RNA sequence: UUGACAUUGUGAAGAGACAUAGAGGGUGUAGAAUAAGUGGGAGCUUCGGCGCCAGUGAAAUACCACUACCUUUAUAGUUUC
């Protein structure tokens, strides 16, 4: 992103050098760490599936990802949570019931 | 740990163990007072991260609120004005139930000072939260001095000032471009900028 | 009334500029969309209590409407708007008025 | 990995009992609409022969019909007429040229069903040959998409060691993803059924 | 006042189809022959037997599989009545 040096254009800016500084530890807030991964899992199989979870794994071995994306937007928030809510019970289909 | 363990299972509410559960202790605590003691907290990891040490001095209320809209009085539903102005029955109150519980519980302990509050459960006539409240005149709170500035008095009643944890949120305080007619609070920022202001010499 | 269903008339077209063949048909209001910005925000107003807010007409007398042509080119398929009189039978059709034949009473 | 199946590996070479050329056969999976010209068609260059016996009809024409004397099969002409139309089925593949395009509706009734001619998808009729016949006769694949959804094709023989058999699976992997049109779906390495003539089937 | 969702659970009926196998079913011409379609392919089993070939038809088989088509739920959880 090395700015053009004019005041319009691709990339608008003053040619300065730069320093690219230490990371601050946060940016990385939420990636999860082997102690959270180990204790979704664990919760995860102990509680089973809400029931809108057991519709969606009903649609998607019936009717298909593009019902299952229907039905996950209207029984949640924002599309893009629909998408991995889907992503994630393909995951569970996938995982245990082929073998 | 076993806090995390508690928090995760938290998050799976409609899961079949924890409806089992909401459905056995909504029953349990609508056959108590509306207003009543918890002898020990519901939910351990909850009431530990708002502040929750388990010594002398700390208490768990648990409160039933009563759930929906608030319909207006005026008798017979005449507001006498215009039209504008002539709801009754879709009008909704804007604290939340949650600041209720707090206020409720603290008129009933004036002694104690509220810290903040969770949600425990609800059928459609009653939401029941469980309020965190401190005895501030306990020796093992006026010293130990994490928990000390509940004891000055400025935080008496917390929570009918609106500086709980849902009374900042429901007096839209944060910071942002959302927040500019309550950032600072709405009046004040109200008030200084309906204020002519004038000097000596006048600009 | 009547008029053609062709026209020769001018094309503004950027390459017709000229008069070329135009088909005629009659214009319609169109389909009143939502999400259009007064709609949109006369919805919004109406919401909660109030009533009704934007003024309601009740007084017409105009027992007619003017008629727009749309004119349409056949060359570039460019559309130009004209306009008419108000008047109370329109038709676009044909059957043009004869010479004064035999009346038949 | 493909790695711990045989898929195209040295690992089942004696579940079959038969000790004659035994071809393997990949299943491809992935849901498609019931036309025509979506799918994945396309006959790319198998670099390893699958070790078959063809022999090719080449009713070729003057500028033609002289490079088959070298690298072929089968040399044949425009005038023997009356054989390919009514009793002879001596054949696996043919291949024609563009030269001569006015024969091609005398042989339909005969040769178009048991894929002994050509229709729209499959290089037979190629004019050039001098250099299309180092790769005919090392025979390729068959990529001919069905009516609801499988790809049934061939890779090699399952006696081949796994030396010649290592980017021939890679590559074919690489013809049925990148020539995909838009009606294919989401992970088109979905189900890999892959089993040669004779013993079990392994997938990934 | 009437409807929908929530409070709101547990048994026993009737159909829509999924984990989970398998028996069988699927007869316009021609072709040993009921080939719903495709892939490999000249051979396998101690033998017999079929098969390559031959011939046929839009489809050539012995031998192993996929999609499928109509049943069969005996095994598990969901649907609207």
């Amino acid at each position: 992103t090395v700015k053009t040096g004019i005041a319009i254009g691709l990339n608008k800016g003053k040619k300065v050098t730069s320093m690219t500084p230490a990371p601050k530890i946060s940016y990385k807030k939420g990636a999860a760490s082997n102690r959270t991964k180990f204790v979704r899992s664990l919760v995860r199989e102990i509680a089973g599936l809400s029931p809108y979870e057991r519709r969606l794994i009903d649609l998607i071995r019936n009717s298909g990802e593009k019902r299952a994306r229907k039905v996950a937007k209207k029984r949640l928030g924002s599309f893009t949570r629909a998408k991995a809510k889907v992503e994630e019970m393909n995951n569970i289909i996938a995982a245990s019931r082929r073998h | 740990g076993a806090y995390k363990y508690l928090e995760e299972l938290q998050r799976k509410k409609q899961s079949d163990v924890l409806r089992f559960l909401q459905r056995v202790r909504v029953w349990e605590y609508r056959q108590k007072n509306v207003i009543h003691r918890a002898a020990r907290p519901t939910r351990p990891d909850k009431a530990r991260r708002l502040g929750y040490k388990a010594k002398q001095g700390f208490v768990i209320y648990r409160v039933r609120v009563r759930r929906g809209n608030r319909k207006r009085p005026v008798p017979k539903g005449a507001t006498y004005g215009k039209p504008t102005n002539q709801g009754v029955n879709e009008l909704k109150y804007q604290r939340s139930l949650r600041a209720t519980a707090e206020e409720r519980v603290g008129r009933r302990a004036a002694n104690l000072r509220v810290l903040n509050s969770y949600w425990v459960n609800q059928d459609s006539t009653y939401k029941y939260f469980e309020v965190i409240l401190v005895d501030p005149q306990h020796k093992a709170i006026r010293r130990d001095a994490r928990y000390n500035w509940i004891c000055d008095p400025v935080h008496k009643h917390r929570e009918a000032r609106g500086l709980t944890a849902t009374g900042k949120k429901s007096r839209g305080i944060n910071k942002g471009h959302k927040f500019n007619n309550t950032k600072a609070g709405r009046r004040k920022t109200w008030k200084r900028q309906n204020t002519l202001s004038l000097w000596r010499y006048r600009k | 009334v009547n008029v053609p269903k062709t026209r020769k008339t001018y094309c503004k077209g950027k390459t017709c500029r000229k008069h070329t063949q135009h088909k005629v048909t009659q214009y319609k209001a169109g389909k009143a969309s939502l999400f259009a910005q007064g709609k949109r925000r006369y919805d919004r107003k109406q919401s909660g209590f109030g009533g009704q807010t934007k003024p309601v007409f009740h007084k017409k007398a105009k027992t007619t409407k003017k008629v727009v042509l749309r004119l349409e080119c056949v060359k570039c398929k460019t559309r130009a708007q004209l306009t008419l009189k108000r008047c109370k039978h329109f038709e676009l059709g044909g059957e043009k008025k004869q010479k004064g034949q035999a009346l038949q009473f | 990995v493909k790695e711990l199946l045989k898929y195209s590996n040295e690992t089942k070479k004696r579940n079959f009992l038969e000790t004659v050329e035994l071809q393997v056969g990949l299943k491809n999976y992935d849901p498609q609409r019931d036309k025509r010209f979506s799918g994945s068609l396309k006959l790319p260059n198998c670099p390893r022969p699958n070790m078959s016996i063809c022999i090719f009809g080449d009713a070729f024409d003057v500028d033609r019909a002289k490079s088959c004397g070298v690298d072929a099969m089968s040399v044949d002409d425009l005038k023997k007429l009356n054989k390919n139309k009514k009793l002879i089925k001596k054949l696996s593949k043919k291949y024609n040229a563009f030269i001569a395009s006015e024969v091609l509706i005398k042989q339909v009734p005969r040769l178009l069903g048991p894929q002994l001619s050509k229709a729209g998808k499959f290089p037979t009729p190629v004019s050039h040959n001098d250099d299309l016949y180092g790769k005919v006769t090392d025979v390729r694949s068959t990529i001919k998409f069905q009516l609801k959804k499988v790809l049934c094709l061939a890779v090699a023989v399952g006696n081949v060691e796994m030396e010649e058999d290592v980017l021939v699976n890679q590559i074919l992997m690489s013809v049925n993803f990148f020539v995909s049109l838009l009606k294919k779906n989401w992970q088109n390495v979905g189900s890999l059924v892959v089993k040669s003539s004779m013993g079990p089937a392994f997938r990934l």
